[PDB]
């Protein structure tokens, strides 16, 4: 999932974009992936209960 | 504001070439003459 980023691949984003907007795109991707992992852990805690 | 330290740089370049004076930019000036750090904080000033 792109999470609204121009792509889901980190290397391509670091490749075709300059730091000023590359940092924002990577921040979007990291926020999305951290949210997905947090959802996974929350669901795992519920199933562990 | 109040600043812990201050440094001022100066130079002469073209008009449209001032576009290259920004953090993390790429170009002749940005890469081979004068490069700002990606986390630079301050102001860039130019005039005719």
């Amino acid at each position: 999932s792109k999470f609204g980023a121009i792509s889901s691949v980190l290397n391509d984003i670091f490749s075709r974009l300059d730091p000023p907007e590359a940092e924002v795109q990577i921040d979007r991707l990291i926020t999305g992936r951290l949210q997905s992992l947090q959802t996974y852990v929350t669901q795992q805690l519920i199933r562990a209960a | 504001l109040c600043f812990t330290n201050v440094y001022a740089d100066s130079f002469v370049i073209r008009g449209d070439e001032v576009r290259q004076i920004a953090p993390g930019q790429t170009g002749n000036i940005a890469d081979y003459n004068y490069k700002l750090p990606d986390d630079f904080t301050g102001c860039v000033i130019a005039w005719n």
